């Protein structure tokens, strides 16, 4: 079991195709296995659950026929294998009830699908799906300062500002040396709406995949 | 052990100061005897735990300071207020964010008011043995 | 709106009085109670109780608590800045419930008070420990990209000023050219795995506290 899910870091994150709200979803490319998570910023459902609590609602639409439980998990992730490697989905935060206000159109013919998940158990929502969730910040938390302060100790040999000339570096894109303190008050004025409304997620996903292929591989 | 006079000064009556001649028996919560006097009338109280030990078990017995509180409570510091009429000695403990009560010393009174005074005169004798004659020895 | 939980959100991710591994327990005491979000990144606790409801909640959670209700407000108000509330305390991130008691035994009568953090609903779990964490991930990567645009020519300027005039005499402190794309593989698997010590999302608090002050509105 652990051998199957330890390789989850094979590929970087894949963005959910909604283009409305910044939602993070994972993709698992492995035969006989999948890993789907719904994070709609109002009720993040972690599908890594058991069959005990789910078996009370998932059988309200079946009378004399049965289907494998793994069919759904080995369907969505299987159809994405030859498709990726206007898709707009809507999930407002106000609607707590599980009546999805989705205006998605893919092929014209509607297909019944929604965020079919019950109440998230406290144990399985945070004890196993956050360590890989924090790996995307590991390329940041241990490297935001490594990229910020790096302009300081590399300025020692650039201290020839007196014995070789009197000019600066470029003075054409030259902004402040981007440091820890530079982004503190910068969040107050410009990134405040981002904290209010995250946006769509495009700067949130593709901009971290370049730092994620070997963030915590070993 | 012998009833030793620990003189205390009430905040209610500092003029005629009291004398908590407390004969504590190895503790202050599981058996002790307190003979209180103001120097005039002796409330020699062969007290028990049926009057104070419940003060421990009824008012949040936490984990900070109790033995020292009762120990300093028998010397000269809190609002020592001994009731002459009811033979009952009480005082208020003051500390951060809350001011608890500490002692409910219901110190009984014997018929002899000079018992603690005569003991304090044996005390003037040995206290008198506290400077010059064994100065002369050493 | 909802200045209590909003003050919780704008309160930087602060270290509550703890005797164990630091948790995401950013306490924000308001003038009308508090909203306490304690998080070990393995479980979510959202203690959003006002100074009135907490008084009766202590009567059903605290084993023995007979203290003035008016004194509770003054006792709490000193924890507006998460520095001290009463010695130090310790959050108990061992099971589904968290405890903030430090136990001695002297039969004394100090003033003791503890925080009882109940379980957080999955809606609150999403709105406080997935959506905000995704928000700070986006913020950190926004911090990283403006560095990347500042990481390709400044890191080469030192090498450009290395031998061109006043040739180096301290060869022991020489450095190699740095670039963002090179850092994606020259350090991720060579030296990082030996220094890769993460755990259960522990690297979160040392750099997302001063930045977390600028989310005042949301």
């Amino acid at each position: 079991m652990e051998e199957l899910e330890q390789g989850l870091l094979m590929q970087p994150w894949a963005w959910l195709q909604l283009a409305e709200n910044s939602l993070l979803a994972k993709v698992f490319i492995t035969k006989q296995g999948y890993a789907l998570l719904v994070s709609d910023l109002q009720q993040v459902w972690h599908e890594q659950v058991d069959t005990s609590v789910v078996s009370q609602r998932a059988k309200e639409l079946n009378k004399r026929l049965t289907a494998p439980p793994a069919a759904f998990l080995c369907h969505l992730d299987n159809l994405l294998r030859p498709l990726l490697k206007e898709a707009t989905f809507s999930c407002d935060c106000v609607a707590d009830a599980l009546i999805l206000r989705v205006r998605s159109e893919l092929s014209g013919l509607p297909f019944y699908w929604n965020f079919h998940c019950m109440l998230a158990s406290p144990s399985l929502v945070s004890q196993h799906l956050i360590r890989p969730l924090m790996g995307m910040s590991l390329a940041l938390q241990c490297q935001v300062r490594e990229l910020a302060t790096l302009l300081h100790m590399k300025d020692l040999e650039i201290q020839d500002y007196q014995e070789s000339g009197a000019t600066l570096i470029r003075d054409r894109l030259k902004t402040e040396p981007f440091e820890e303190n530079s982004f503190l008050e910068q969040f107050m004025i410009e990134k405040l709406p981002e904290a209010c409304s995250i946006g769509d997620g495009k700067p949130f996903v593709m901009n971290l995949q370049d730092l994620y292929m070997a963030v915590t591989t070993q | 052990m012998e009833r030793k006079i620990s003189r205390i000064h009430l905040v209610s009556e500092p003029s005629i100061t009291h004398f908590l001649q407390v004969s504590w028996e190895k503790t202050l919560e599981s058996g002790f005897v307190i003979t209180l006097t103001d120097g005039h009338s002796a409330w020699t109280g062969t007290v028990s735990e049926s009057e104070i030990s419940q003060e421990a078990d009824d008012m949040a017995m936490e984990k900070g300071k109790y033995v020292g509180e009762l120990r300093k409570a028998l010397l000269s510091v809190y609002t020592f207020n001994f009731s002459k009429e009811s033979c009952y000695f009480f005082f208020e403990k003051n500390l951060k964010d809350v001011s608890f009560r500490l002692g409910s010393f219901n110190l009984e009174k014997v018929e002899n008011p000079a018992e603690v005074i005569r003991e304090l005169i044996c005390y003037c004798l040995d206290t008198i043995a506290e400077n010059q004659a064994k100065n002369e020895h050493l």
